[PDB]
């Protein structure tokens, strides 16, 4: 293959993505969802381990690690401790709502994802941490689960293969931060949300001090068709090292912003006016593409013409997939306001737990806020970037890195723009 | 610089020199007791980037 990006209904995983059928029980059962889920947990966590292995599928929460092989990291003989799977639900990125899709409009795959990847893990429980703002999204998936207990598939002897398995869901109280994998399971503890370091690493010392695994509401809930259909028919979408289907959201300047599935390395251009309905303004007008959430740094037109959608090919491209959060800005955009208001969101969400951080981004923001007046010397900009690498790689989570980073794609891609602004300000004062 | 011209003329022919060029009292030609601000240079070590300590 060379070409992918035409994804067939038949191949598509969230077939209720927007909620045109019942999102409850009877509904999802007749989409496909907990058919034969008790021969899938009886075939053993290492034939489940075995085919997310296969499938290639990679972490959706914007990270991109290997599943198969992270959630292997649970399968050893207990200790006397409980095990525990953390779904995370926070979905806090800007420019992403795919996690939001999933909780309300097909809850029943994230729940029978839950069983599924608990039973790999040889967890107990799987707790689902949902942002708090998410509080309808959040009565939908309890709906779902007290269905899912009435009709067996959890709880006590979950789909009568003698498993037990219970599913907890937790709100959080508003911050961004506790989308961080350690983070969130010190809020699931009752602290703040502030990032533990690492090791040890969760599997080892996690929720209430368990071996636990945090896996993103995407990528659990995938897991019971990978199962069912097998990790080669995933594996036959997308790149190598690159498989499977992916939720894209795009937003901003686009006709048709919407939240969509297609396949993995479909190209970025043939996303954006296949589903989205073109750039505002046509083609010729797009200035700049966040291609991954707010954390990735922006790639401007010309990188955009033939940049495909996946971790490789965006690495490459100087950026990264993320959360697959496409978020387009035309040639109308003040793209040195647009960057300044993410420095601005992470200077609202830093937990302020490390120096860099809390010290650092609020540094940042500063000097962007000057740089979009144009009331900064050009000097300022290698200085700028230089402050952003003192943050990156020294933080303990990657909050400190996601907020450098779109600093270090505006300056460079759009270092001249950021100098044109210094000299209008000084001519006119 | 007031003696008459005569004692000029006495004192350069008794010296052997032309003592009224070169007069070791100084008058207007030094610098004025009030003189404008400096605005001093500053050093290369003054940068906003690729300026760590370890290096210099
Ligand atoms: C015993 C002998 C003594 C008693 C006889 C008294 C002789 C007359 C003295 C009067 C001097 C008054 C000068 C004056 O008006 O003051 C100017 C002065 C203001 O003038 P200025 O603005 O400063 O300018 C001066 C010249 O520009 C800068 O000064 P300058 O040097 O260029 O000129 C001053 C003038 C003053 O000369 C004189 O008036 C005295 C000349 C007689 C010499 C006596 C020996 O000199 C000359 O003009 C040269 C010609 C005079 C003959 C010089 C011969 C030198 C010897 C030759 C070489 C051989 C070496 C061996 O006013 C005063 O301060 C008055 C002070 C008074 C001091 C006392 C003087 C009196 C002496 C005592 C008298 C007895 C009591
Ligand atoms: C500031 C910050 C916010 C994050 N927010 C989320 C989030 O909302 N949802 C998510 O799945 N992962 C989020 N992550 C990534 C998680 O830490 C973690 O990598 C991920 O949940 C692992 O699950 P996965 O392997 O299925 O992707 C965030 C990371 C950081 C640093
Ligand atoms: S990088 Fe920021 S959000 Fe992460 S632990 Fe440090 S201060 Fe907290």
């Amino acid at each position: 293959k060379t070409s992918f990006g035409s994804l067939k209904d038949e191949d598509r995983i969230f077939t209720n993505l927007y909620g045109r059928h019942d999102w409850r029980l009877k509904g999802a059962q007749s989409r496909g969802d907990w058919y034969k889920t008790k021969e899938i947990l009886l075939k053993g966590p290492d034939w489940i381990l075995g085919e997310v292995k296969t499938s290639g599928l990679r972490g959706r929460g914007g990270a991109g690690f290997p599943t198969g092989l992270k959630w292997s990291f649970m399968n050893k003989p207990s200790d006397g401790r409980p095990k525990y799977l953390v779904v995370n639900a926070d979905e806090g990125e800007p420019g992403t709502c795919k996690d939001r899709e999933i909780i309300r409009h097909d809850p029943h795959k994230l729940v029978e994802g839950c069983l599924v990847g608990g039973r790999a893990m040889g967890a107990r429980a799987a707790y689902i941490y949902i942002r708090g703002e998410f509080y309808n999204e959040a009565s939908n998936l309890q709906v779902a689960i007290r269905e899912a207990y009435e009709a067996g598939l959890i709880g006590k002897n979950a789909c009568g293969s003698g498993y037990d398995f219970d599913v907890f869901v937790v709100r959080g109280a508003g911050a961004y931060i506790c989308g961080e994998e350690t983070a969130l399971i010190e809020s699931i503890e009752g602290k703040q949300g502030k990032p533990r370091l690492k090791p040890p690493f969760p599997a080892d010392v996690g929720v209430f001090g368990c071996p636990t695994t945090v896996a993103n509401v995407e990528t659990v809930a995938v897991s019971p068709t990978i199962c069912r259909r097998g990790g080669a028919w995933f594996a036959s979408f997308g790149r190598e090292r690159n498989s499977g289907t992916k939720l894209f959201n795009i937003s901003g300047h686009v006709n048709n912003p919407c939240t969509v599935e297609e396949e993995m390395s479909v190209p970025l251009k043939e996303l954006i006016e296949k589903h989205a309905g073109g750039v505002t303004g046509g083609w010729d007008n797009l200035l700049a593409v966040i291609p991954g959430g707010s954390s990735t740094p922006l790639i401007p037109k010309s990188v955009c013409e033939t940049v495909l959608m996946d971790f490789d090919a965006l690495i490459q491209a100087q950026t990264g997939l993320g959360t697959a959060a496409v978020i387009v800005m035309d040639r109308s955009t003040d793209i040195v306001k647009a960057i300044a208001r993410l420095i601005e969101f992470y200077k609202h969400e830093s937990c302020g737990q490390c120096t860099p951080c809390r010290e650092g981004v609020d540094w940042m923001n500063k000097v962007m806020a000057r740089f979009v007046r144009g009331d900064a010397r050009p000097a300022e900009i290698d200085s700028l970037w230089e402050i952003s690498k003192q943050i990156e790689g020294h933080t303990i989570c990657a909050l400190g890195d996601g907020a450098a980073w779109p600093v270090q794609g505006l300056i460079r891609h759009f270092r001249p723009e950021l100098e044109e602004r210094m000299q209008q300000f000084a001519q006119q004062h | 610089a007031s003696a008459t011209r005569f004692i000029q003329w006495l004192r350069n022919w008794a010296s052997g020199r032309d003592l009224q060029a070169k007069l070791q009292l100084r008058y207007q030609e030094i610098s004025k007791r009030t003189q404008p601000p400096p605005k001093l240079p500053v050093g290369p070590s003054h940068k906003l980037s690729n300026n760590y300590y370890c290096t210099r």
